[PDB]
């Protein structure tokens, strides 16, 4: 995550001086759209996680946590998850590989929720600003839209 | 505080002309914040 916001900046620092609808900035919103699978797996990861954040913290989510100790259960959390209807089941899926289950299938909600939230803070930040740069200096463009 | 009072009647909204707020909130909040949670703030019969 440290690199990927090294070559933001990179790619920050190519668009110095741009002005609106500029060649560079409609270069790099070509290059975007060549990438855009790969983008939005990027969006999506970062989506999921700052979504994961505030289920977890959702009183409806705490329903489920009936454990004394605060954990919750691999069904009850695909549970949870399912009555959330925010999440489609293979990005549940995709949650419930990433929670780090114990051998008895307990979660530690609070960790998972917390564990990705800072690595990627910097990168997230970073990411919003060049797209906002790119919104900003190339106004007319449904592919960045 | 005094509004909390008419949360939860049978005719809360008897003047004001939309009668489906209360399926509006729940269809809005009610995931995020709990179906059955919200018909009892709202005193609505989810069966019914």
């Amino acid at each position: 995550l440290d690199l990927q916001k090294d070559m933001v900046v990179m790619l920050l620092s190519l668009l110095e001086g741009n002005v609106v609808n500029g060649m560079i900035a409609r270069q790099m919103v070509d290059m975007l759209v060549e990438s855009s699978s790969n983008v939005e797996m990027i969006l999506k990861f970062f989506d999921m996680f700052l979504k994961l954040k505030d289920i977890v913290g959702s009183e409806a989510f705490q329903d489920y946590v009936t454990d004394p100790r605060g954990l919750i259960s691999k069904k009850d959390f695909q549970k949870a998850m399912d009555s959330q209807k925010q999440f489609t089941g293979p990005e549940i899926q995709f949650l419930l590989s990433c929670s780090e289950a114990d051998e008895n299938e307990m979660i530690n909600c609070e960790e998972f929720a917390n564990r990705f939230q800072e690595p990627a803070r910097d990168i997230g930040f970073n990411v919003a600003v060049l797209l906002t740069n790119l919104s900003e200096h190339v106004p007319h463009d449904p592919r960045l839209r | 505080q005094w509004d909390r009072l008419v949360l939860n009647t049978p005719s809360f909204p008897s003047n004001y002309w939309d009668k489906f707020v209360k399926r509006k909130v729940l269809d809005k909040h009610g995931d995020i914040f709990g179906r059955e949670r919200i018909a009892e703030l709202l005193g609505m019969d989810l069966a019914s």
